[PDB]
RNA sequence: GCGGCGCGCCUGCUACACCGGACCGCAGGCGUCCCACGGCGGGCUCAGCGAGGACGGAGACCUCCCGCGGAGCAGAAGGGC
RNA sequence: CGGAACGGCGUCGGCCGGUCCCGACA
RNA sequence: GCCUGCCCCUCGCCCGCCCCCCAAACUCCGAAGGGCCGCGCCGCCCCGCCGCUGGCCUGGGCGGGGCGGGCGAAUGCGGGCG
RNA sequence: UUCGGCCAUCCUACGGCGGAAACUCCUUAACUCGUUCCGAAUUAGGAAGAGAAGCGCCGUCAGGCCCCGCCAGUACUGCGAUCGGAGACGUCGUGGGAACACGGGGUGCCGAACU
């Protein structure tokens, strides 16, 4: 059926950085990556070892989606060698791997800007995939329909010839 | 510091007395909108004690 | 590895179904409570709602009395029926759910005034015949005796924004001169302390889809004969939507009455023994 | 300690599926005036809750009004029977049965007396009666059963 | 202070709780002795202390008569023989006015008439010995206790007669030192 | 007398299924706090498992899943959602 | 002969099992 | 068994299934027992009134006739009011 | 189908089977509006595809939920006893009578408008 098609949903980076400065101008790196301007999320907790306070926005991330997503994601998979662990796919059928630096996507490094890596989570979607995201009616995604952690790896492995 | 004793036979003596009947239907509490209404109804109707 | 299970014979025994139709996602509780609430003073006379609800391929605006155990439709019109009154196609758009608005308005005017057949109704409120979006309130700006039919806005779990597709049928239901209460400011034109009328006659009359439609054929005639397949199909040029909206908008006021226009096997459920018989098949083994 | 809601812990708490919002026959009954109504307490509904002492207790409806019901009580205070009107919103109040035996029985005594002015001269006695002794009959004794009291164990 | 005080029930049961914060911990704390992991078959005779009268055994009273019942039957035969349960847990705390709310002192298990205190499963060498050691115990527990022998196979619900048939079938299945019916319901597979 | 304070109030209990019921009987509160921590409309889902994601570990943060509420709702407890 | 747990081969009445003309080694 | 190993053997550990015993401040249940209320003036047809209700000619209240009727558990017993 | 009533005999999990119409998924951002960021939602504009889901059915020694039995005249308990017992407990009238287990059998139905 061309309606059990897998794709990509979305890709959302996060860049855990754990200071203010840095904080921003991560920001900037992943808006220059995407294109669409990140959003900040703030700390849920204190904790001293980690050097945290609870209310400091610690992290940044932005929702990738479409053929911008596809272009991401190959980037970043390139940087892994298009090598990607076997355990990372998830029993929902979703996977990530994370890169270190932003060098290794291509964005020109500048003494501006500092190093840092992003978490790429890339999130695999079939059409009827908004039956449990509609207002109104929302249902759950039937089994058969739902993506399975293997069936996720023979999408991939044919689409970016990625290997585990 | 406390009893009971003795107090349902005093109140049975010559009691579980009814409410009246007048407090049966009792305007106090109604709503004023009907009662204003009540009041030009009879009023204006044949039935009512007018000059 | 070895995790507890969250769905266990408690979870089961302790869960309370919501309402059926909270369940299928079909109703909200809170709004229709609002909506249906009358004071205990006036008793069973009915409170009448105009519900408004949008298929993928259809609009349809219904007027519905909330009874005890019933909920009873006085008039419904369905987007559906607008071929008959010349839109052959957008039958989901703007302009068309004014139109199925005012499908509804007309026909229940027209069913009440037949009750009558005589002295004041449907003809004590005649509607707006032009379609400018001008702001008018039929419930008091005149009014006595006889008075506008009173129905109040179910949009659903449908989202009140501004150009919503659910003001344009209650605009429309207005100007057949049902009272339906409303404050332009959820409809196009309106700005802070102004609202302009032709912007809502804009959208009403089909500009929106006219100017796309022909973006799209003079930038990408390739798109064009994709995206809008069924109107090439069908004969309608773009500069013409706005007269063909405002026949089909003189149409629906002259002639309101609606025309009156198979079994899935179902394989038969077994019966005990059947049922008795299959778990001793898979028994044997 | 004697609060509002003092030893409610188990009457204004909510039946064990029967917990959430109310069923929209609550605000959709018409009640009218000397209307016979029960008052039983919704927990989730606090605006117009009446004292526990109004749970389970009938009284006929004074008011209608916007919102809520006028209901008077008749509690017993001392040798008193009190008259006692309180206004309750219609999540509390619950339309009661209480003449529904003799609205059928009213209902069902003018049938026999229509029946009479028809076909059907002779009246049956429409007066209840208290079951009455058993009365003759004669019961087989062929498959009697012979019971025993029996050995302890 | 005596058992022959707190042995009637003149408090209504007192659990240890948020609202009995530092309670004395009980005298008995073992309560499956003798061979517990002995399978079901293994000890078909049971035997059973009753209680002929309602009273409150103290934690006390529990353990000797645990002492007492254990030594002698592993004395006389082996620790290996025969499977003793307490029945009976000191789930009441009691309390004593010391020198007027009493402070917590002390765990009473408040039996009840007819309700089994001790029961033993024992092989066919210890059917001899079982009835003695659980006379030892009366003297320990107070009131007029009385001793019985179930004719039911092991610490299970099944009579001697009834074990055999599902046994002999297979409907008995084997569920470590107890044991229960195969079950016809639930899925198939 | 000392000591308390069931000296005014509030929650679950003893309390005996309408109501009512006691004790220097049992476990606790209150004398405040907040122009938002208020009203109102919208949108949302919570605590969490389970799996998954550079530094990242037990706990930093980002995803999906199922989530009867197991979270939250200023401060006692019990109801409510 | 207020009275208990426990004793009694005091005496009557029961309940449940074992042996005995294969005499309860001759 | 081995440079060491998760190459592992057993326990604690998690998860399921059982089981001994529980609660004044636990309840899926749920008595006995008690409570509140009802057990007579019913229909049918019109007609009057109302600043109240309402799309209406709708209700709803309070009246006024007329018409088919009729006193509808037991047992005791005159009740009420200052 | 849309609106409802009562809110599990309707829920939950998995497995099938089905769509002419309807519903849905779907397919695009010119406009409108909309996203701590993201047309995911939502708003608008469609019609090229589709039963893969949702939904409609049928399953499943299914869980749960419902119903009738049985438990059991049991447990408890109202009234009377110069009843027993040293008591705490129990009988005997004379009236009420559960519950858990366990066994079987079920698995929504109604009222408006439209098609």
């Amino acid at each position: 059926n061309p309606m059990r098609r897998i794709r990509i949903e979305k890709l959302v980076l996060n860049i855990c950085i754990g200071e203010g400065d840095a904080l921003t101008k991560a920001a900037k790196v992943l808006q220059q990556l995407t294109d669409q301007e990140p959003t900040f999320s703030k700390s849920r907790l204190t904790i001293r070892g980690f050097g945290i306070r609870r209310g400091q926005k610690i992290s940044t991330h932005v929702t990738v989606r479409g053929e911008k997503a596809r272009e991401i994601i190959e980037r970043g998979l390139r940087v892994k060698n298009f090598e990607l662990p076997y355990s990372c796919f998830s029993t929902t059928g979703n996977f990530g791997f994370g890169i270190t630096e932003h060098i290794d996507l291509g964005i020109k490094y500048d003494p501006s800007m500092g190093i840092y890596g992003m978490d790429f989570y890339v999130v695999l979607s079939r059409p009827g995939f908004r039956v449990n995201k509609r207002r109104a009616q929302q249902q759950h995604v039937g089994a058969s329909h739902k993506i399975t952690p293997d069936e996720a790896r023979a999408w991939v492995e044919r689409e970016f010839e990625v290997v585990y | 510091n406390h009893t009971s004793k003795n107090q349902n036979r005093k109140d049975h003596r010559n009691g579980i007395k009814k409410p009246k009947k007048s407090a049966y239907t009792s305007h106090k509490g109604m709503c004023p909108k009907y009662l204003r209404n009540l009041r030009r109804s009879r009023a204006n109707d044949p039935r009512q004690s007018l000059r | 590895g070895w995790v507890k299970v969250q769905k266990t014979r408690s979870y089961f025994k302790r869960f309370q179904v919501q309402f059926r139709r909270r369940r299928e996602g079909k109703t909200d509780y809170q709004a229709r409570k609002a909506l249906i609430i009358q004071d205990k003073n006036k008793y069973a006379t009915p409170r009448y709602r105009f519900v408004v609800r949008r298929t993928n391929k259809d609009i349809i605006c219904q007027v519905t009395a909330a009874e005890l155990t019933k909920d009873r439709v006085v008039c419904a019109a369905y987007s559906h029926e607008l071929p008959r009154y010349g839109i052959p196609v957008g039958l989901t758009n703007y302009a068309a759910a004014y139109a199925t608005g005012l499908l509804c308005g007309r026909r229940l005017l027209e069913k009440l005034s037949v009750g009558i057949k005589e002295n004041a109704l449907a003809q004590l409120y005649p509607g707006l015949d032009k379609a400018t979006g001008e702001e008018y309130h039929p419930d008091e700006n005149e009014n006595e005796e006889v008075h506008a039919f009173k129905a109040f806005l179910d949009i659903g779990l449908a989202r009140a924004s501004t150009g919503a597709r659910v003001f344009a049928a209650m605009k429309g239901a207005v100007d057949a001169g049902l009272n339906i209460p409303h404050s332009m400011k959820r409809f196009p034109g309106y700005s802070k302390d102004g609202f302009d009328s032709s912007a809502l006659r804009d959208r009403i009359m089909g500009k929106h889809v006219g100017d796309y439609m022909a973006e799209l054929k003079a930038e990408d005639e390739e798109t064009y004969r994709k995206r809008f397949s069924k109107y090439i199909a069908a004969k309608v040029e773009p500069l013409r939507l706005e007269a063909m909206y405002t026949k089909a908008h003189a149409a629906i006021r002259a002639n309101p009455q609606a025309v009156k226009a198979k079994k899935p096997v179902r394989q038969a459920r077994l019966t005990l023994k059947e049922r008795k018989e299959r778990i001793d098949a898979k028994k044997l083994e | 300690s004697q609060g509002y809601r003092c030893k409610t812990r188990y009457c204004f708490a909510r039946k064990f599926r029967r917990h959430g919002m109310a069923n929209l026959t609550t605000y959709n009954r018409v009640y009218k005036l000397g209307q016979y109504v029960n008052i039983k307490v919704n927990g989730a509904y606090h605006k117009g809750m009446p004292h526990r002492y109004y749970n389970g207790r009938t009284g006929t409806i004074f008011n209608i009004g916007p919102r809520a019901l006028g209901v008077q009580i008749q509690k017993r205070v001392r040798g008193r029977i009190m008259l006692k009107r309180i206004n309750v919103r219609l999540e509390h109040v619950h339309p009661s049965d209480c003449r529904k035996n003799h609205l059928e029985r009213v209902a069902a005594n003018d049938a026999a007396r229509r029946l009479a002015k028809e076909t059907g001269q002779p009246v049956p006695c429409l007066k209840r009666q208290n079951a009455l002794p058993r009365a003759a009959h004669v019961v087989s004794i062929a498959s009697a059963i012979d019971i025993t009291p029996l050995k302890y164990d | 202070r005596p058992a022959r005080c707190y042995r009637y029930q003149k408090n209504k049961p007192y659990p240890k709780s948020r609202f009995c914060r530092g309670v004395p911990d009980p005298k008995i704390r073992y309560f499956d002795l003798g061979n517990r992991r002995a399978k079901v078959n293994d000890f078909p005779y049971c035997f059973h202390l009753l209680s002929g009268e309602k009273e409150q055994v103290s934690s006390e009273a529990l353990e000797a008569c645990r002492i007492a019942c254990n030594k002698y039957i592993a004395k006389k035969a082996g620790k290996d023989s025969f499977h003793l349960r307490i029945r009976v847990h000191p789930f009441h705390v009691i309390r004593i006015n010391k020198m007027a709310w009493g402070k917590p002192q002390g765990t009473v298990a408040r039996v009840s008439i007819g309700q089994p205190l001790l029961s033993v499963r024992c092989r066919a060498s210890a059917k001899d010995y079982v009835k003695d050691a659980l006379r030892r115990a009366k003297f320990k527990i107070p009131g007029r206790q009385a001793i019985v022998e179930s004719r039911n196979w092991g610490f299970t619900e099944f009579t001697k007669e009834e074990y055999e048939d599902l046994r002999e079938r297979g409907e008995l299945q084997y569920d470590g030192n107890n044991a229960h019916r195969i079950s016809r319901k639930g899925p198939l597979n």
